[PDB]
């Protein structure tokens, strides 16, 4: 009965154990592990540069930013002869080449 | 001659203290009067001693 | 590019602008049918 | 959305929750022709025989004395000499609107 | 030293909130309203060697003002720095190292005192206890310099312990003024110069222990119905101490103020020690130097052998004519004693020869 | 562990080893120190802390 | 408002600093050009495909300003499109002190 | 600081899979590449290797651009077409644009 | 600050026309990509879009 | 205002050493241990208008403490701010602008003095020379306020020049206390209020030149075997000056402390000037105001005509009954003189009529 008038409300949310994922596909859903936009960028072997401006809440301590690009990662390992084991690692968007 | 105590409010107050109040950031806590805490602010003595 | 300006006591911008060729073609082949294609060189917008 | 006056989204209460439900605050009330004074006096001050001089020198406002500072910290339940000390606290007068609670 | 960090362009976003508050930690810049700063902080620093302009600064909570050599000027009919208190304040006020100036220069010393000039003071404490005025310079005030009012208190709570030390008063018409019931405070080592009245004493039980009053017309004024009484007026008055002070050149030499003063009821002829109140007693009088300074003992409480005015250990030294002379009423000859004194050859009006030891001065009668 | 889970007597005002002492209010004179008993007042006064 | 103020008797006045408030030139800033969430649409019916594809890099204002400098002169005020153009004074900006013939 | 700006020079983005991002405290994150991190004076749950993330709720917005001209996804797909908005606070936002209350 | 240093990453510069540049104050320049600019508290002649 | 500088990722290196020391230049934050800060610096500033809590702060090297309106509270049996020195210190100590509070509020003035309350002081200087207490506020101390001990020194090295000025003492049981051999220092313009004893004088040759003691039971105590003597006790005692002070309302009016004091050997009845020591002489007595303030001259060194107690230029003024009365021992009538004085009609116990000039007061005998 004696409630104060002019009450302002505010909303917030809290997610835990979660990375905000942004898929690299035309529609934002999963039609494949190797996506449909993952095959159009290699049209005529073109190369594109990328910058991403973010915005976080101002917090009073230094913080990192765990950004992690989605890549593929593979091995081969073959064993043609005993004491003859060998590999070939390959990571397709970010190759560790030479 | 009896004494009366709000029983479920005291179980509620202990829960809010040991679980929520005890785990504040360092800005809102305070050291009590007349106690010597170590200068290492990341050690166990400085985290334990503050209220 | 790398500039040098006089020091001012308030923050300012730098309205730099690159000369391009903003181009449209409008194709209207059929009634209630219309189609455009925007394209600019060199800073093309939208490709993969 | 207006939920109305019937909305109370918890159990119990939030204002003096630890008090016994039969306990009155330090107040004054006028049942009958006289007035009454139910009171607890936690602050004490030194005042000798006929301590009316020390009673005038106590300074009060809307913030002093404080209802929650009381006795000193670890001084136990010593009986106070009312001959040698007086006592100091707060009342709410009977000349007030609303129902006494 | 050239800042060649690269930059990316802004992305037409709404910019996040950038604020630049907390630019004074506790200070007070010139041209800033002091009423919003005195409300927030407890200790207010000032800019060193600044130049301020204040008028009717209302202070309610007790703050400290470190002046650091500041200069506060004013203009208008209001006082500077109005200090209004309550009874319940545990903190104290300390005004320090400020040079208060007035709305004058080489002040109008021929203009008579009236109701227009009564609000021309620089510190007017209403009922704030434990103020302190330390190391200030008050120049060119048409009214008082300070005025310590006090309302009606009860219960023998005489506390209100004020200090006024190490100040320099030049050209003020009235120096330290005090209202009634402003009891038991000290005011010492204030070097007066070119003032008409150094102390407009209403409240008693003060202590004045080192003040110098050179080229001042009056030093100790106490009548009935003065200026500057305030609420709770002339009650329990003139009980203070007056020890080791200096009041040279009050009648002859380099004095510039006129003799008339124009009280709210009447006009009176000023002297270096003017005292006329049938209900008040006399202050203690030791170690004071008088060169050419008059004294007028008109009336005190000698009614049932209740008070005796005794000059002890003081200099008198007025040779030419009646300059520096001591004047008493003929009904008060038996109560004015001078035991322990040095003088040149000074005119004593209505003082018996046996009542003064040693035998100095010329004894005359003023019917 | 947390704050002390205290228990209290329900008539909350009391002396710690005595009942709530009865009394009477006092009107007071100012400018002289004399307190006279007032007319129609009885007062339940508890001293010290609870 | 006030130029000086110390007393009710003595105070000097000065008129308010002038402030003309109207629309912009060409009604610039009336409409959302090149906004993100607010691109207006010229689509056909029976389809809904937006022809207008705005960009934040593109400036659709200040391209009408440069076109209208090329298309017409400048001194002519055309009240329909609010074609009245911000100038300054040739003697307030750079000022020639020749000093009172 | 509110804004962090990453930058990758051009390369083959073939078979790219997506993005993922979450803030981590500096004092709660070691650097594994050496035999010892002497500046690492923390012993709680490390969210860089345990997955115990708790600072995902603290992003306002995000924008992705390809080679300084192309916005991604572009092509006015979502209602804020030029950048992602993770959270937009109410008492702003007269538009709806707020799921899950 | 005296200098400002920009970069464009590696891309094709075919049919490039030229450069142009001025300076604009931060208080006098709004942001149009938003639906509302709450940090824009200026109402004079905006040089970003009046010329 | 948005900081769009680009950033490269960290390369999993061990990070280089980043330190953020030297955050106080010379200051002292609340909740910080002062013993490690007073060891490092020479001048220690305090946070303006802070709220501290100190207990048994040991100081060995002479530092200066600018308080800037700070407030130091305490709780416990220890003193605040223990100052222990050596003989070899060229620097000095200046404690300034601090409001020391106690573990009390409206103090227990009915509790008798005992061994439990003797360590309830706020400044206890052991043998540090040239200390200075300037502009402080001491409230609610069950023991002394300050206590200047001094150990046994030799070679006529009387130096130890201390100053205690511009202080406000409220509710302290004992004001400025001093140990034996704490010679040749000044303590003036300290406005006492509601204290039982303003000066527990053991060391002599002091100088008290302006202090005000309103509503205080005793002002000058000197007996044999007091409290607060320290190492090097009651030796070469009570030789100071006492000039121009104020001790109004010590027996009648607004006094609140009881008369008994409970010394470590016996109990005694306090007065406004209590003096009983056969080996010590009497201080100089000029310009003092007494309203309703008793005096008890019990015993001094009159043995071979070696001392004569002379009241000069002072007010006495006690009318009702025996309030403000002067009491002397009947064996000391020939050595107590009052030359130069003003009084209402005050009771003189065992003082001859020829020894007082002028003839004031009522002369009675107290066998």
């Amino acid at each position: 009965r004696n409630a104060v008038p002019n009450q302002v409300t505010e909303r917030k949310f809290l997610v835990d154990r979660y990375l905000w994922q942004i898929p690299f596909s035309s529609n934002f859903l999963n039609m494949g592990t190797l996506t449909d936009l993952g095959q159009n960028v290699m049209y005529a072997n073109s190369s594109h540069s990328l910058n991403m401006q973010f915005t976080v809440d101002p917090m009073t301590e230094p913080t990192y930013l765990m950004l992690l690009f989605g890549v593929f990662d593979q091995v081969v390992i073959n064993q043609p002869t005993r004491s003859g084991i060998s590999v070939a690692y390959l990571r397709l968007p970010f190759a560790s080449g030479s | 001659p009896a004494v009366e105590m709000n029983l479920p409010a005291n179980l509620k107050r202990t829960f809010l203290y040991s679980n929520v109040a005890m785990y504040l950031p360092d800005t809102y806590k305070f050291t009590p009067a007349n106690v010597d805490l170590p200068e290492n602010h990341l050690s166990y003595g400085y985290i334990n001693g503050r209220l | 590019m790398q500039f040098t300006v006089d020091p001012m006591t308030e923050p300012t911008y730098l309205m730099l602008l690159f000369g391009v060729f903003d181009q449209v073609v409008i194709n209207q082949p059929t009634r209630s049918g219309i189609s455009v294609a925007y394209l600019r060189l060199p800073f093309a917008s939208g490709s993969a | 959305l207006d939920r109305g006056p019937s909305f109370k989204p918890y159990g119990g209460t939030a204002y003096n929750p630890l008090a016994p439900k039969s306990a009155p605050i330090n107040s004054a009330f006028t049942v009958g022709n006289d007035t009454h004074f139910v009171a607890q006096l936690p602050q004490t001050y030194a005042a000798g025989g006929t301590g009316v001089t020390e009673a005038i020198q106590q300074q009060v406002s809307g913030v002093d004395p404080n209802p929650q500072v009381g006795q000193p910290n670890y001084a136990g339940p010593v009986v106070v000499n009312t001959t040698n000390n007086a006592g100091l606290g707060r009342i709410v007068s009977a000349d007030s609107e609303g129902q006494q609670f | 030293v050239e800042e060649l960090y690269v930059i990316n362009p802004i992305n037409q976003w709404p910019a996040p909130g950038s604020f630049s508050s907390q630019k004074p930690p506790g200070t007070l810049l010139p041209g800033e309203d002091p009423e919003a700063v005195f409300k927030q902080y407890h200790v207010v620093y000032l800019v060193p060697g600044a130049q301020y302009h204040w008028k009717n600064i209302l202070i309610e909570k007790p703050v400290w003002i470190y002046g650091n050599g500041a200069t506060v000027r004013t203009s208008g009919t209001g006082p500077i720095l109005r200090i209004v208190g309550n009874r319940t304040e545990k903190r104290d006020v300390r005004i320090q190292d400020i040079s208060f100036f007035g709305e004058d220069c080489t002040p109008n010393r021929m203009e008579p005192m009236s109701e227009k000039l009564v609000y021309q003071m620089a510190i007017w404490v209403t009922d704030m206890k434990r103020v302190t005025i330390k190391g200030c310079n008050f120049t060119n005030f048409a009214g008082a310099a300070v005025f310590f009012e006090e309302t009606a208190y009860n219960g023998f709570f005489w506390s209100m312990q004020h200090l006024i030390t190490e100040c320099r008063f030049t050209g003020c018409r009235i120096g330290i003024a005090n209202g009634g019931r402003s009891e038991y405070s000290t005011a010492s080592f204030n070097n007066f110069f070119d003032c008409q009245i150094c102390f407009n004493v209403v409240g008693g039980n003060w202590n004045r222990c080192g003040n110098i009053a050179a080229n001042c017309r009056c030093v100790y004024l106490h009548t009935t119905n003065m200026w500057y009484e305030g609420a709770g007026g002339n009650f329990n008055a003139a009980h203070g101490s007056f020890t080791g002070n200096t009041m040279n050149h009050c009648d002859y030499g380099g004095n510039l103020w006129p003799t008339a003063f124009q009280l709210p009821d009447r006009e009176i002829q000023l002297a270096g020690f003017y005292f006329d109140n049938a209900r008040a007693r006399c202050p203690t009088w030791t170690g004071n130097t008088q060169y050419y300074g008059d004294m007028k003992i008109l009336n005190f409480n000698q009614a049932n052998d209740a008070a005796i005015f005794v000059i002890d250990g003081c200099a008198l030294y007025g040779q030419p004519g009646d300059t520096g002379s001591i004047e008493t009423t003929a009904a008060l000859t038996d109560k004015v004693f001078i035991q322990g004194c040095q003088g040149n050859k000074v005119t004593l009006f209505n003082i018996k020869a046996a009542n003064v030891v040693p035998a100095i001065g010329t004894i005359k009668q003023k019917p | 562990e947390g704050p002390p889970n205290l228990a209290f007597p329900p008539h909350v005002i009391s002396n710690p080893f005595a009942p709530a002492a009865v009394g009477t209010g006092m009107t007071v004179n100012e400018q002289q120190q004399t307190a006279a008993v007032t007319a129609n007042t009885v007062a339940l006064i508890g001293y010290g802390n609870i | 408002h006030f130029a000086d103020f110390v007393d009710d008797r003595r105070a000097t006045a000065a008129g308010n600093r002038p402030n003309y408030i109207g629309f912009r030139d060409n009604f610039i800033g009336m409409m959302y050009y090149n906004s993100g969430s607010n691109t207006g649409s010229f689509s056909s019916q029976t389809q809904q495909l937006n022809i207008v594809l705005d960009l934040n890099d593109r400036n659709s204002e200040l391209s009408y300003q440069y076109l209208l400098a090329d298309l017409t002169s400048r001194w002519h005020y055309f009240a329909l499109w609010n074609q009245a153009v911000d100038d300054y004074d040739h003697h307030v900006r750079i000022l020639e002190n020749d000093g009172y013939e | 600081s509110s804004t962090v700006v990453v930058n990758i020079p051009d390369r083959s983005w073939g078979a790219f899979r997506g993005w993922s991002f979450t803030r981590l405290k500096v004092s709660e994150t070691p650097r594994i590449g050496a035999t010892q991190d002497p500046n690492f004076q923390y012993s709680g749950s490390i969210p860089y290797l345990d997955g115990t993330f708790y600072l995902s709720h603290t992003f306002q917005r995000c924008s992705i651009q390809w080679d300084s001209s192309v916005p991604w996804p572009g092509n006015d797909r979502m209602l804020t077409p030029n950048w992602f908005e993770i959270k937009r606070p109410i008492n702003q936002d007269a538009e709806g644009n707020d799921t899950m209350q």
